[PDB]
């Protein structure tokens, strides 16, 4: 239970409605977070699962966090919140070998035991760089 | 660097 | 996890067979294997490009053979995720691991990306990895049996597995899981499409499996996903813009071929997000153009790499050719059926933007079979950590090891140039030492080479003495019929040009939880002067006349007195 | 219970072509308890460490297991304690080598014990500040324990590696692991000795003639790779015996009575086999051809002679015992061991450079002379194995590479494309790599083995290649000459002249499988035509080299086989004299 | 690394010379690396001395095989250990007690055959085996000492064959080193 | 890492989350190793505004030195205090 697991405690500040200019990913982000909890009898007609992953890239202070955030608090309403789990490729830990993998396992165990989850890598190019690099 | 740690204090506790 | 069964598979019918005599045989019949007193093959590398089911074949199997009387346990690790900081905990975990799976006596291990558990092992490296794959070395095969343990391990490149790990007794066999062909494309979208409501036919069917050349499986059922989902947003919108549940049939949601063209549009696979080129077909606009010349290339490889024979190489399975043919009652024959592959080179060569990267392309397109490994520059110098010689030596491997194969050079005139000497004699000394009925095709495309360095210059060990095809500038007639499709477009009157039309109406809401003028003496005109203009031109040249002459129809696409138009067309080729 | 899995009731003559080691290992388990005052009459301690190291599957867990099943027996209590890659690790740190020398007292405490270290690299690297101090102090732990102030005890300790130069260099020390067994890939007699163990309790038996082609066609195989082949021909001969069983989920009524494995299975199953010192590296090495025997075959058998002229491998007086203990049963004894001297005095400097025109074979004559050398330790200097490594430099990889050839002798250091070779190594790699030959004794059995196109002697004579002494041993590769492309060319006359009632194409099955039980004209060919066509095909063939006459054979052999059905077989004549004319 | 080490060391050097007095207490440390030492370690006071034990020389081997053989029944002769401390450069002491191991168990192997063939006991003489000058010359030939497992050989003098090629002019190279060098120990030992 | 500090941070995060809207509580927090506390609380709604705290440059090392220097019996001439100030590039306050 020793390890960095606990739910970012977002708040209902944020939403869509705080976003400016990104309106096109955020109706992207709509049938991939909350349309399925929505309208779980519509995606099972096609039998289609959406997509679980998603990269937000751009220069610094533009919003992808603001837009997770934004998502995170989007779909929790109706006693049905987002958990919402951020982590960070700067970590002291995250290039620790033996422990980041225990941490990685650990942080997907309790992504997956609140079932509506959100994982936010804030710098994923430090936590999975290019393996072909010098 | 990868290395383990002491099982964890025993917490007397008793006095 | 969902449930499959190997009918959620398509096109890796011949790995199924060898599975099956691995996990669900020695159950059913231990019998037969200890007849020949056979330990039952119990360890297999998935390995191939990625999403080409090999956690799909995983699953499946462990799926299939559990029923009522016997259950196969199923153990999935993630690439290293058994790693503790302590290397002496994570040795216990994998010990636990064999152990649980020896409780479950009948089970199945899947080691997905195990090239990250296991690399290697190395001095300048920490203890910790050459720690697990010594204990997993003796956990697979050491001096006590590990009991009826399917190991499978999964992974991009096998060659970063450690080589005690690939031998007879652990991860004996080794199956590579190809990008599937038109005929398993066709079935992959038969697979994801067959719960659908209402179905799709054949012919678009078919139609998809040749317009998706490169996806592999996960790429089509991402592409199946978002035509369904574009298909919800055409259908009913407004659950995009409400806070809450609105009320939704599922009978009105029918997935349309033009939500899949507009899928097609927005779905990259893998195959174009790498670096190498891309074997498309020859692009519907300048197929008249170099359809000719593409003819006779098709020609000249089907002769010299035997792909009209097939007749002694039909191995799909060895079980399906028990299962329909009968055992032959000397096989020098199939000796002499090798001996017909002597050298398969070919260079072509051609001039200065005469549509060598189509040529090239489409030449890949049509050697499906082959496994095209690729030597143009940006495909060597893209690893940083690799270098030149190492790579072009790393791709000669990759084509030696899984023939028929290309080793495929486009800009072999920039290619010579670039890349040093003493890496052309390295690739020449490797295609030296190869066996002459060796289904390496050794396949350049050239801009303005000259023959002196093909005679007694650098390509000289290289052996195009008469493999050398020669595009050629394309003819009058192919100019008339690539001119045919723009003046066709001329021709369109503004009522069959697609306008976006605008709606009358909003949308319904859903509750709470002329005569177009051109006389065929001017058409006459203009193709007299497209033909005139494009004397001894390229194919770059023509599509750039092509190009701009496209760009005056599409100005006056809703005009219907299209003889300005007309004028401008002869004005700009002037 | 797995019933189908490993027997650990393996004696140790379910091994095959390990006999020295077997009588070895004999007299450290057994011999000491059997007869302790031979020992007592010298002052000697027996040796009770070995190190067996070799590549994977060549049997080093297999000796393991049949020597605890030996000492699973009766008249002797042996406890066998079997250690796997660092299961000695605790889960915390200060209990590990708590955890290892609980494991030897436990060992001195049954005093006659085995402990046997599988993957010993895994458990005691060599000690580096750079690494963990608990690898090191796991190792400080071990070297103390195996021989510290006091006794071990009679403990054996038995390592197992393939990387034996990972293991601490301490560690390997008499009165540790005194004895290193090397497991070698097995030759031509073990490869033929392990086909008749894994093929003895079949039904219908493989004949020795076909075991012998088997260990011929099997090479770069160890063990493990061999009973793979077994395995894959018995699950071929299975599945076109009764297909059926493959497409039914509730199991048919089966006898294995009526399978036997043919000799066709092996062919398919040696096509899909790769052994398992050929998966990471392209492939193996493999003999001269059947098609091409006819214009190389003469040459090459002047080369095996003059090769084993040179490095005398076929006489073998005083090598190549199968177990010395046997040589002792078997010979008497003399009862001035300059003999000896005499005897390696036969090896001066073994060099071999192949020279020949530009396409005349050169490729299967070094594999066909790489399949002859077969107790050799080939290295392979070629370009693509020395710049296949960015880490590494050509100029390490040359001198690593002559280390390893140095260090497990007889080897082959084998430079295919020597001409290529000159131009693209520097030139000084070629003077660092002399140096190191130069630094050998005359009688170092390290052959250095070229081949080479059209490399003149003006470099061998007077150039960078001067100082490899390849002055007398300089064999020219001729083209073939007319007897040879006769032979070469005449079957493939024999296939225009094949009945098309003959070639194996084999037929669908016109009815059903027997299902089974659920259980609850002639050739229109003149001889004229087959002697024109004949002369013609020689004729055209006037001085070419191997790759020319494969490139006439396969365009002649492709007209050929267009024609495969037709019983006219009288337009293809006049179609391959309109070719080649 | 971790703090358990450095603590170990750390109170190591407080208990050897420290504030308090050790007492009459030998201290000894053995150890194949010296340079994985702490340094503050090797000072006087604690771990005053340093004692380099080195491969033998020609002497020391010549004493080593002494020492080892010497209770053996039947001896071996003076001038067959000169020659065989000759052949031994590399050879530690415990490489040294293995070739007279593996010399004394070809002996056993060569008169009692029959034995490595049973499974029970069957009355060996003890008496009539021999160390011969073959049995060593085996054993010479079986035996890589510890110090060249890893690396490659120790440089081995000249052979028996080509010795009168290259003898009489070797000799004068070995005049001109003990001119050059002092070689010959002149009279400091 | 032990229990006890452990639960400490699972505790002061949901302290911190608990934390109304309307700002009246401010916890600051100070140490000299920052990536050395927990990433959890360096998250959004959280320790997330830093102050960096350098080491003085030359003015503020005069100053400081005035500041030491102010209750002295006999005073210091401020000439010496700016030598002083350029002789201590690295000086903090202490
Ligand atoms: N040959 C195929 N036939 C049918 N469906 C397929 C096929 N290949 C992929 N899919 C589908 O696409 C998904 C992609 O996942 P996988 O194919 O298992 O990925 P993979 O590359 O094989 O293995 P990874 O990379 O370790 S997850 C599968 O879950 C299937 O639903
Ligand atoms: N000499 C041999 N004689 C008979 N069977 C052999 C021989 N060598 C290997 N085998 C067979 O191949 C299997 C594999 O042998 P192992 O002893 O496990 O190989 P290994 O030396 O331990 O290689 P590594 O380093 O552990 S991968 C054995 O269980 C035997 O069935
Ligand atoms: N596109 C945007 N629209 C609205 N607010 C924004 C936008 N970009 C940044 N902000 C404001 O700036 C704050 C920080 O930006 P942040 O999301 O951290 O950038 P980044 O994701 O690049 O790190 C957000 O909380 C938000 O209030
Ligand atoms: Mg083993």
């Amino acid at each position: 239970e020793i390890a960095d697991l606990d739910p970012l405690g977002v708040d209902m500040n944020v939403n869509f409605d705080d976003i400016g200019g990104l309106d096109n990913y955020i109706d992207q982000l709509k049938e991939m977070v909350a349309l399925p909890l929505l309208y779980p009898e519509l995606y099972q007609n096609f039998n289609i699962t959406p997509p679980r992953g998603v990269l937000f890239h751009g220069p610094p202070g533009t919003g992808k966090t603001l837009m997770a955030r934004a998502l995170a608090a989007s779909c929790s309403s109706d006693e049905r919140k987002i958990t919402f789990f951020m982590r960070k490729g700067a970590d002291i830990l995250s290039k620790w070998v033996g422990e980041a993998e225990r941490q990685l396992r650990l942080l997907f165990e309790e992504a997956k035991k609140h079932q509506p989850s959100i994982i936010f890598f804030d710098e994923i190019d430090g936590l999975a760089p290019v393996r072909s690099s010098k | 660097k990868s290395t383990g740690g002491k099982a964890p204090r025993k917490q007397l506790a008793s006095k | 996890d969902m449930n499959v069964n190997f009918d959620d598979i398509g096109g890796l019918d011949n790995y199924i067979d060898q599975l099956k005599e691995m996990v669900a045989l020695p159950l059913l019949y231990p019998e037969l294997y200890q007849n020949f007193n056979i330990t039952p093959p119990r360890g297999v590398l998935f390995h191939g490009p990625p999403g080409t089911g090999k956690t799909l074949m995983a699953r499946a199997l462990a799926a299939s053979c559990s029923s009522d009387e016997r259950k196969i346990t199923f153990f999935m690790r993630k690439g290293a995720d058994i790693l503790s900081k302590w290397v002496g905990e994570a040795e216990r975990q994998l010990r636990l691991l064999f152990e649980e799976a020896k409780k479950h006596q009948p089970s199945i291990i899947f080691f997905d990306e195990i090239d990250g558990l296991a690399p290697v092992r190395s001095s300048k490296q920490e203890q910790i990895h050459a720690s697990i794959v010594s204990t997993l070395l003796a956990l697979m095969d050491g001096m006590d049996n590990r009991g009826q343990v399917i190991v499978i391990g999964a992974t991009n490149r096998p060659d970063a597995v450690d080589p005690a790990l690939r031998r007879p007794g652990r991860f004996d066999r080794e199956f590579y899981f190809p990008l599937p062909d038109v005929k398993a494309r066709f079935k992959i979208l038969q697979i994801q499409t067959r719960k659908w409501s209402s179905p799709l036919s054949t012919n678009f069917i078919d139609k998809l499996a040749f317009l998706t050349k490169g996806y592999g499986g996960a790429d089509l059922r991402s592409l199946c996903t978002e035509a369904a989902l574009i298909s919800i947003q055409r259908s009913f919108p407004q659950i995009y813009r409400s806070n809450d549940k609105l009320l939704v049939d599922p009978s009105k949601i029918k997935v349309k071929v033009s939500d899949f063209m507009l899928a097609l549009k927005k779905i990259v696979p893998s195959s174009a997000r790498s670096t190498g080129s891309s074997p498309q077909p020859l692009p519907e606009l300048i197929k008249p153009l170099l359809a000719d010349q593409l003819n006779n290339l098709k020609n000249k490889l089907d002769y010299m790499l035997n792909i009209k024979d097939t007749t002694f190489q039909r191995n799909t399975s060895l079980l399906q050719n028990f299962i329909d043919y009968e055992e032959y009652s000397y096989e020098f024959f199939e000796s002499m059926a090798e001996s017909q592959i002597c050298k398969p080179r070919l260079l072509i060569n051609g001039p200065k933007g005469n549509g060598q990267q189509y040529v090239g392309a489409a030449i890949l397109n049509y050697l499906e079979e082959f496994n095209v490994q690729n030597l143009d520059l940006a495909s060597l110098v893209s690893e940083s950590s690799r270098t030149i010689e190492a790579a072009v030596v790393q791709s000669f491997m990759e084509a030696k090891k899984r023939q028929p194969s290309v080793v495929f050079i486009p800009n072999l005139d920039i290619w010579i140039n670039t890349i040093p000497e003493n890496v052309i004699l390295v690739l020449s000394g490797l295609f030296r030492s190869l066996q002459s009925n060796e289904k390496i095709l050794l396949l350049c495309l050239a801009e303005n080479l000259d023959i002196s360095e093909v005679k007694n210059g650098i390509l000289s060990d290289f052996a195009f003495d008469k493999n050398i095809f020669q595009l050629h500038k394309p003819s009058k007639e192919n100019i008339t019929r690539y001119f045919s499709n723009l003046i066709e477009l001329l021709k369109t009157k503004p009522s069959d040009i697609p306008m976006k039309k605008r709606r009358v109406k909003p949308l319904p809401e859903l509750q709470k939880v002329k005569e177009l003028i051109l006389t065929p003496e001017q058409i006459k005109k203009v193709s007299a002067c497209l033909i005139e203009h494009c004397q001894n031109f390229t194919v770059s040249q023509l599509e750039d006349v092509h190009s701009s002459v496209a760009k005056i129809i599409w100005k006056s696409k809703s005009a219907w007195d299209k003889t300005g138009t007309v004028d401008e067309i002869i004005k700009f080729l002037s």
